[PDB]
């Protein structure tokens, strides 16, 4: 049905933020879920994924700094972001994998002194 | 109604980036390299291919279904599909009740719907099963590998007065004692050697108290491609469904619980439809292989005569790039859909119970794939749960590739539109 991200904002380099994504049952249940981002002048980039049983994997650009988790009782997906850098500035989106074709609105993260 | 392009690109910045990439041969060439690497991940790899995992899953669900219910399934009669007076026909390496064989010995009743499976149907089922179990045991090849073969040997026996299921007419074999016969069929030639042997009631170490004929079938050159094996699985599930024989289960105390306890096999309607749908989707998925192969993306593109690349005239490669990228995305999506057809997380009621309590279970004391023991029966013993898990893992590890495929598709689509 739908995908609704929240939690974004402007932060200082070195800072932390936690993103949330509320997904419908039909998108979430029994599916691999993931986070994506779209930065200025670029197309959408994959960032992290997590299987139903909770196994996470990450793009090299965020590995060791971001943690993806899911709560299967509430159809919620989360991205805990640390040691944030200017280069992490982007609109962040969640979706299942493979992707449902209508994306949510996304949530803006901006990292800047 | 957007009238003007600046206005349209104000609202959709990513479209602007897409247009810039489509006019740039090195961004186009990079997307085409991505497609070559993702194609290799889909059709060249095994463990990490979602497409490989989904094919394996569709085949395993069909094999597992028969491992669950085969032991319960009545079968019998003579070679014309008619009833018998006293025929016992036994199929080896099959998941029978506390046995590595299934016995078809239901006499008098006419074979058919809600009755015993005819020996003719059982032979078709059995052959497909033997082929699938031998392939699963050896390991399925990557989707691009279309010329491997396997060898498959299986046996069955006939006893009882008037049993004609091992006769010359049924078998092709001249001398029922010691005769042998060879036949072929077809774009691959498979050779079958059928041989027959008679064992007298008394003769040497004859466990059974009385006399029988043994038939051995040896098949060489059996294709183990994805397509060929999916066709075997379809034969297996369709034969079950169309023959629709009577069954009656033995429910264990403690055990998981089967409803209903007696009935007809085609009554498992949700199960059978799901399995058929998985097979159908997997055949469509494997079919994308030749689209991918036919539109390779390894040749670099650019302008001609050193003049700048013109996206309106120099992009006749775009149609093939689009077809390749769309075919890959379709593979991925159908692989996903195979998984979701059977994943018990989204199942309910008796169909969920069938999957979690029986199909995704194995009571062998793990044995390798394709192993039939005296305890196979009433369990799937086809790595269903593990395959679902592996499919999900492979999909999670396809995250980058999927975005690259979409971007390539979008580039190519922009160029097909420009060249219109
Ligand atoms: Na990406």
């Amino acid at each position: 049905v739908q995908l609704q991200e929240s939690g974004g904002g402007l932060v200082q380099p070195g800072g932390s933020l936690r993103l949330s994504c509320a997904a419908s049952g039909s998108i979430f249940s029994g599916n691999v879920m993931g986070w994506y981002r779209q930065a200025p002048g670029k197309l959408r980039e994959w960032v992290a994924a997590i299987t139903p049983q909770g196994v996470p994997n990450y793009a090299d650009s965020v590995k060791g700094r971001f943690t993806i988790s899911r709560d299967n009782a509430k159809n919620m997906l989360y991205l805990q972001m640390s040691s944030l850098k200017p280069e992490d500035t982007a609109l962040y989106y969640c979706n299942r994998l493979p992707n449902y074709r209508s994306w949510g609105q996304g949530t803006q993260v901006t990292v800047s002194s | 109604n957007y009238e003007n392009l600046s206005k349209l690109l104000t609202r959709y910045s990513t479209l602007n980036t897409l247009i810039k990439l489509s006019a740039d041969p090195s961004a186009i060439n990079a997307a085409r390299e991505n497609l070559g690497a993702s194609a290799k991940n889909l059709i060249g790899d095994t463990k990490n291919s979602p497409a490989y995992q989904a094919v394996l899953l569709a085949i395993n669900a069909a094999v597992g279904f028969w491992n669950v219910l085969g032991y319960a399934t009545q079968c019998g009669g003579n070679a014309n599909g008619q009833e018998s007076t006293s025929s016992t026909t036994i199929f080896n390496n099959e998941p029978g009740y506390r046995s590595t064989s299934i016995t078809c010995s239901l006499n008098r009743y006419k074979p058919g719907y809600y009755g015993p499976m005819s020996i003719e149907n059982f032979k078709k089922l059995n052959e497909a099963y033997q082929i699938l179990q031998t392939a699963l045991n050896k390991g399925l090849p990557a989707l691009k590998e279309n010329n491997g073969t396997v060898s498959v040997t299986y046996t069955y026996t006939c006893s009882g007065e008037g049993n004609d299921n091992c006769s010359k007419k049924a078998t092709g074999v001249s001398d029922q004692n010691g005769g042998t016969k060879t036949k072929t069929q077809t774009g691959k030639t498979v050779t079958t050697t059928i041989s027959s042997k008679v064992v007298d009631s008394q003769a040497k170490g004859n466990t059974t108290r009385v006399s029988y004929t043994e038939i051995t079938n040896k098949l060489d050159g059996v294709p183990d491609s994805a397509q060929a094996l999916l066709a075997q699985a379809s034969t297996l599930i369709n034969t079950i469904n169309t023959a629709c024989p009577y069954f009656s289960v033995t429910n264990k105390s403690g055990g998981p619980q089967m409803e209903p306890t007696r009935g007809k096999l085609c009554g498992f309607t949700e199960e059978i439809s799901a399995i058929q749908k998985m097979i159908t989707d997997a055949q469509e998925l494997v079919n994308q292989t030749s689209v991918i192969n036919e539109h390779e993306q390894s040749t670099p593109v650019g302008g001609n005569n050193g003049k700048p690349f013109n996206p309106f005239t120099d992009a006749s490669f775009a149609q093939g790039m689009l077809a390749n990228a769309s075919a890959q995305a379709k593979m991925l999506n159908l692989a996903h859909q195979v998984g979701q057809t059977i994943n018990p997380d989204n199942l309910t009621g008796t169909f969920k119970n069938f999957v979690t309590g029986f199909l995704a279970t194995c009571n062998n004391k793990g044995s390798p794939p394709g192993t039939v023991t005296t305890q196979t029966f009433a369990s799937g013993c086809a790595y269903v749960e593990q395959t679902i898990t592996n499919l999900n893992n492979s999909i999670a590890h396809f995250g980058t590739q999927e975005q690259q495929i979409q971007q390539a598709e979008n580039i190519a689509d922009t160029l097909v539109n420009f060249g219109s």
